[PDB]
């Protein structure tokens, strides 16, 4: 809208924006990636989780 | 020869991106699930044990 | 190309207007009624329950699946209890939205469903529909929850689902502020706000104004403008322009938004986008929305002028005088819009604009008086057009058909087709703001 009224145009108008949708787009990559930490924390979890389950088997089982 | 310039004028359409309202976009899948073959095959040989080794 | 119906009439100087900006020149015929395009719809005969989805959020040991469908429990499958490590097939995702398919399957065999990444999809034979879609997991519908075309919550759609999918939120289920229609994207995996099914769009492209561009050869091209259709919600969330239904009287540009002057209503284009009268999307009031503005007064305005400016727009109707101006940027909130002056003003005038100076013509029985109006920027200090032919009444026949003239050698040129053979001169000269010359003289040719 802003740079529509300007009477300018050009290449630093169009710089203006680009920039402010690379934020956005930025921004957004790192909910994408938060979510992708915090998934990599359960698989750790339930992995650990399972391990120790095994080894109580194995106990369970020695006698 | 000439090139017409009103586009230029304008913002021309079609030209590299245009964005709309698109929400909800969820991202990605997931890597399988945590996979158990480690207890899986453990509790195997727990059960053939269980039933022909421990008589 | 595309014709030249457009172009017409036994008078184009009543019926032509058009202002034209860099290499084009948009064309606007006031007798042409624009029209809606009944034969291009996005779904013509959309059946929303012609299908469904099965969205799987995951498998919890010890539950049972059904799904309900048409009456009948199709599906029917009991998760172990979860001591053997061998259920984690049968707790799984896709596993498990696989084994609910295989049994909906064999209990609907005509029925078509597919797998998907996260969901089982139901299309059902064209002669047959779903009516009852309900699923029961047990587990507050934690597990498994059934997906339709219409969707309460924008939160409620399947983080995936086909390519083609349409869904409907009807936010409220009882009022029409949260009624918007989202598609999904395969190759994206992202759902896109679109027009909704059975949707109409375009408005023919035809009644619309034209243009006359200049080819890259030096030669001109007359064709229609390629217009922007509907981009999201049904004809009851985003109303058809307020032209679609009458004629379009005027084309002007200000602040960089094509403009028309329809009816009472004054109608604005994008920022930018001159061909996109519709906003963007409904989700939150946009910057470069479209402006749609309806005069409300005690009687019915038919805006017939539109002289542009800097940063005012006058609008001129017959006993009416507006001005269109915003403090900041037009962004459809901050517009205002106030009358300063009543003075009549007849249908054949043809405003010029020499500077602040605006000379239109009020014909009269059988001659013309030229009038002027000062486009003073304090709204407070506007006086009524003033009639500069006052010593000279006559000496312009009735019929003018061009105001044009000049700024820079300050004089304005009359043509009149009641005696064609004369160009009137108005030579003028302005010292801040004070007349100091007015000669009226006519350049007689033959």
């Amino acid at each position: 809208a802003a740079i529509g009224e300007s009477m300018l145009e050009g290449s630093s108008m169009d710089r203006i924006k680009r920039v402010t949708e690379g934020q956005f787009i930025r921004e957004a990559n790192m909910v994408t990636e938060n979510y992708r930490r915090d998934y990599q924390a359960i698989f750790a979890q339930q992995l650990g989780g399972t391990q120790s389950a095994a080894s109580q088997i194995d106990e369970i089982y020695k006698s | 020869m000439s090139k017409i310039e009103s586009a230029l004028q304008a913002a021309q359409p079609g030209l590299s991106r245009l964005r709309g309202g698109a929400g909800g976009m969820g991202y990605r899948a997931a890597t399988t699930q945590a996979e158990q073959p480690r207890s899986s095959l453990l509790d195997t040989i727990g059960r053939f044990a269980k039933a022909g080794a421990d008589m | 190309p595309n014709g030249s119906n457009y172009i017409k009439t036994a008078n184009p100087r009543n019926d032509l207007r058009m202002v034209t900006v860099a290499d084009y020149t948009f064309i606007v015929n006031r007798n042409v009624v624009a029209q809606k395009n009944t034969k291009s719809v996005n779904l013509p005969n959309y059946n929303p329950n012609q299908d469904g989805l099965i969205n799987v959020r995951g498998g919890q040991y010890g539950r049972e699946l059904i799904v309900h469908i048409n009456g009948k429990d199709v599906a029917k499958y009991k998760i172990p209890d979860g001591s053997q490590p061998e259920h984690v097939n049968n707790t799984d995702a896709q596993w498990l939205a696989e084994e609910l398919a295989k049994q909906m399957r064999t209990n609907l065999s005509d029925w078509t469903v597919n797998v998907g990444q996260g969901f089982i999809h139901v299309t059902a034979p064209s002669g047959q529909q779903i009516d009852s879609f309900t699923t029961k997991d047990g587990y507050a519908d934690q597990l498994i929850n059934p997906v339709t075309h219409y969707a309460q919550s924008f939160s409620k759609l399947p983080p995936n689902a086909p390519n083609g999918y349409m869904v409907k939120i009807v936010g409220d289920a009882s009022k029409s502020a949260d009624q918007y229609y989202v598609r999904y994207d395969a190759e994206r995996k992202v759902w896109t706000e679109t027009l909704g099914w059975n949707t109409e769009d375009q408005v023919l492209w035809e009644t619309m104004p034209h243009a006359l561009v200049r080819a890259a050869d030096g030669n001109f091209d007359f064709k229609w403008l390629e217009w922007s259709p509907k981009s999201w919600g049904d004809v009851d969330t985003n109303p058809w322009p307020s032209f679609v239904g009458s004629s379009i009287n005027d084309v002007f540009f200000f602040r960089n938004r094509l403009g028309f002057l329809s009816g009472e209503n004054i109608i604005l284009s994008r920022t930018a986008k001159y061909f996109n009268f519709y906003p963007a999307s409904i989700a939150n009031l946009s910057d470069d929305d479209p402006i749609d503005v309806a005069v409300s007064t005690n009687r019915i305005a038919i805006l017939k002028y539109a002289v542009p400016f800097s940063e005012e727009l006058l609008i001129w109707s017959d006993e009416a005088q507006f001005v269109l101006t915003a403090s900041g940027t037009l962004t459809s909130k901050s517009v205002e819009l106030n009358l300063t002056t009543q003075f009549d003003v007849q249908d054949r005038a043809r405003p010029f604009g020499i500077g602040r100076n605006v000379y239109f013509a009020s014909p009269r029985s059988s001659f013309t008086s030229i009038h002027r109006y000062y486009a003073v920027q304090d709204v407070s200090s506007v006086k009524n057009a003033e009639d500069i032919t006052s010593h000279v009444p006559n000496y312009i026949p009735n019929g003018v058909f061009s105001i044009c003239g000049s700024g820079t050698e300050n004089f304005c040129s009359v043509l009149s087709h009641g005696d064609p053979s004369k160009i009137f001169m108005y030579k003028f000269l302005y010292l801040n703001e004070e007349l100091r010359q007015q000669s009226w003289s006519h350049w007689d040719f033959g």
